[PDB]
Parts: structure tokens; sequence; C-alpha cells
């Protein structure tokens, strides 16, 4: 409820800097990355702390700082 | 010749119709140094199979003359044919295009005579196992037959 | 006020378009803003076996570099 | 009309800024200039995986509608993994033009992603029957396996 700011650090190199309240779930922040990038998120998945993350996750429940980065990944399957 | 209108248009009746010496026809016209034009004798053969016996016998008779030249030929690649055969009929995906065959029975039914054969090399055993097991719908589509080639695979 | 974007790291309209005109994300170009950078001369003699070999076994960070 | 120029841009960029561990080098023309269609690759087994310590050599392969159309990736030689065909070539998604290749895809995050599928194949469709067979029939043979492989890839 005082503010983070987090990074998502996307594989094709860019980055995107949220200002977000500790107690706000992360589904919001993925839903502003999705749309600021044009990406859905099924299409895609977050990591932080090498542990996947849920859209009910918050900063302070997964126990984050400022400047702790979030990655993203693209969804891919063999064949 | 008889044979090669025989492969070119596989009907039962064509099969018996090249007389007794057929297997040794068929073996003799093949390639037996080649798993691809292996397996598609193989399955030209096996799309004849019906339970009735003379063609039954007939049909078992020509799959282990092609077998037995082909699986005692150094030239020949027995992994390579498995690899290729689940490609054919459709049960393993392969990066060029092949024609799918509806009906599956014939080459199950070929393949369940074929295993129990001493010609064949009990090394290819569990790989057909891990793909007859695997969720296919032709294999579905003859259960029975699918069914009965795994139990003589569990043998084995 | 719930989020918001304060910062975003964004090319030149230089680098954006070049990058565009290739297809390659927006930010590609953007090593060429680092103080390392040197605006390389050398051309590209090295072959794949060196490049391994410059690698000295080493295939993952230690955290020491 | 883009491949060449944008491969030159993407090999001047990998010279400046590149995964450690990786490799990616463009083979030569008869001229001596380089061959930017053809590049020979190196990827590293990721850490703390069976794959751990292998470098792994693939070849990627360009055309004129590159990036409209993906380069086809080829482990030579080939590798022992249920998404590799028997040919080396790797099949993953990201590496289909038609699901989920995108023209901002670029050769590192198709390296990465060769990288990511190594320790993570499906399954359900697998490029061939030999590792698909020791997956499913035993899982700790399976990844032995794997570890032998790394082991014979280790460089020096």
């Amino acid at each position: 409820n005082d503010h983070i700011n987090l990074k998502v650090a996307g594989q094709d190199g860019s980055v995107v800097q949220f200002k977000i309240k500790r107690h706000t779930p992360l589904s919001k922040l993925m839903k502003a990355y999705c749309e600021r990038q044009g990406l859905s998120m099924r299409q895609i998945r977050f990591r932080f702390d090498g542990q996947p993350i849920n859209e009910t996750d918050t900063p302070a429940q997964l126990e984050m700082e400022d400047e702790d980065t979030i990655d993203v990944f693209q969804q891919q399957t063999g064949g | 010749a008889d044979v090669s209108t025989f492969l070119a248009f596989p009907s039962p009746e064509k099969l018996l119709r090249l007389g007794p010496k057929s297997s040794v026809l068929i073996a003799q016209q093949t390639d037996t140094s080649d798993p691809e034009k292996v397996v598609s004798a193989f399955l030209k053969v096996s799309s004849v199979f019906k339970d009735e016996a003379t063609v039954r016998m007939a049909v078992q008779d020509a799959v282990d003359a092609l077998m037995q030249k082909a699986f005692n030929s150094s030239s020949f690649n027995s992994n390579t044919f498995l690899t290729r055969l689940l490609v054919h009929m459709g049960l393993l995906k392969s990066e060029d295009k092949v024609k799918a065959i509806a009906n599956l029975y014939g080459p199950l039914m070929a393949l369940n005579h074929m295993v129990q054969q001493d010609y064949f090399p009990k090394a290819l055993a569990p790989l057909l196992l891990a793909f007859v097991t695997k969720p296919n719908s032709a294999l579905e589509s003859c259960s029975f037959a699918r069914h009965s080639l795994l139990q003589t695979l569990y043998k084995v | 006020l719930d989020v918001l974007i304060v910062y975003e790291l964004t090319p030149t309209v230089e680098e954006k378009a070049k990058a565009d005109t290739l297809k390659l994300p927006p930010t590609f170009f953007c090593y060429k803003n680092r103080p390392d950078y040197v605006s390389e001369e050398e051309e590209d003699d090295e072959d794949f076996e060196t490049a391994v070999k410059k690698l000295n076994g080493k295939l993952y960070l230690d955290g020491s570099e | 009309g883009i491949a060449l120029s944008r491969l030159a841009q993407e090999r001047k960029a990998w010279r400046k800024d590149h995964p450690f561990g990786f490799v990616a080098v463009p083979t030569k023309n008869p001229d001596g200039t380089m061959n930017l269609m053809n590049w020979e690759c190196a990827i590293p087994g990721k850490k703390g995986t069976p794959w751990e310590g292998g470098l792994f050599k693939l070849r990627m392969l360009f055309k004129d509608d590159y990036p409209s159309s993906p380069p086809k990736c080829k482990f030579e030689p080939p590798l022992f993994h249920p998404n590799v065909y028997p040919s080396g070539t790797v099949c993953l998604s990201i590496l289909e033009e038609d699901k989920d290749w995108r023209p901002a895809i670029t050769i590192k995050q198709i390296l990465l992603g060769i990288q990511e599928l190594l320790n993570e194949p499906n399954i359900q469709d697998p490029a061939q029957a030999e590792a698909y067979t020791i997956y499913c029939q035993n899982r700790v043979e399976y990844e032995k396996r794997v570890r032998a492989q790394a082991k014979k890839f280790a460089p020096s």
C-alpha cells in the first residue's frame, strides 16, 4: 500500500517498470503488461524468483522489493 | 509383370492369382536393402488381409518372405524400417508428407504374425509396444487387431 | 493509481525505425548505446571452432565475472 | 527482401551481446564472405538438469522469406530427445510459421528456446520413436541416457 517499482523483462529485451501497490494482486500488472506489449496472458508466462506467478499472488505475499525484476516467457511446445 | 500390377493395385484376389510362388515372387521383386521400399511392400501385402485362411496364410507367407530377406540384409536398417512403418501407419509424425491409410487391421494382423517369427529382432519390440499402446483413432478403429498384437508383444 | 507504467526502455526514432524495417524488437539495437560499445571496426573472420575453443570449456556463469 | 540485411544485423548484435555459453557463427561462402543463411551454433545444456555440461552443435538454415519464415534447425549430429527427428531436425512450435513463430523472434530467442525444449519435451507428439519409448518405459533410464549424451558432448 506504499509503492514498489517492479520491472518486467521480456525475452525480446524490453523492460517495462510498474509502480504497484504492495497489496495489489499481480493479475492487474500482468494484464497491463499484455495490453502494453500486445500479447495474451495464455500466450506467455510470468516468473519471479524462478517460480511461476499466480494471478492471485501479491508482491508482499511473494516477498518482493523495489527494482525486483519479473521475467516473461514466450509459451512454446515441442512436437 | 504379374507382381507389379498386384503391388500397384492390391486386391486379395490378385494375391492368390500370383500362384503358390507369390511369397518369393514379391520378396524377389522388392529392394530388401531399402527400409522404406520394404515398408511400402509390407503395407501393400498387409492391405489385402482377410482372416479367411487361404488369404491369411498367403499374406503371412509373403510377409515372412519379405521380412526374412530384409532382416538378414546388412544394408538394411531395422530401426529405420520400424520408424517408417509407424510413419506410414500414421502413428508417428514425419518431416515428409505421407499418405494416410484408413484401416490398420491388416498391418496390425500382419505385424501380429511377424512378431512371433524368429527372424524378427526382439529389440524392435518395445518400440512397437510404445506406439501401439499410444492413443490413436485408427488403432481404436480395430481394437481387436490392436489388442491381439499387444498381447503377442507382451509375450516377447 | 492501481498500477502505473513509470518507465519503459525505449530506442530513438532511428533505432526503432531500423528495428521496424527488419521486423526486430524495438530494443534490438540498444546495445549500441552501451558505454562499452566501441563503434567497432572488425570484419568477421572468426570461424565456428575458434568460437567454441574461446569458451575454454566454461558453459555457465559462476558469479565471478 | 530483408533476410540478408536482418541476418547481418543479428550477427553484428550477437558479437556484442549474446547469452553466455552459446555460439552463433555464420559459415563461409566459397568466396570467403559469410553465408548468412547458414549458421553453425552450439547450445549448452541447462544448468541443474541432466543436460548440464553438454555443448550441442546445431545448424540453423534460413531462406529468402526470413523472418516471415523461421529457419530450419538441425542438431548435428542428431540428438536423443522426443522432439528431435532422426534427421536431427528440431521440432518446436516457435519454429513453425503456422503456430508460434513471429518475425520479431530473434536468433537469440530461437537458441534460448531450443535450450528450454531440451529439458521440457512434449511427449504427446514425439518426433522420434527411440527417445519416446525410453522416456515412457523408464524415466530414470531416460535421464541416465541424457546424462551420458551430455558427457559425450561436453567440451574440449
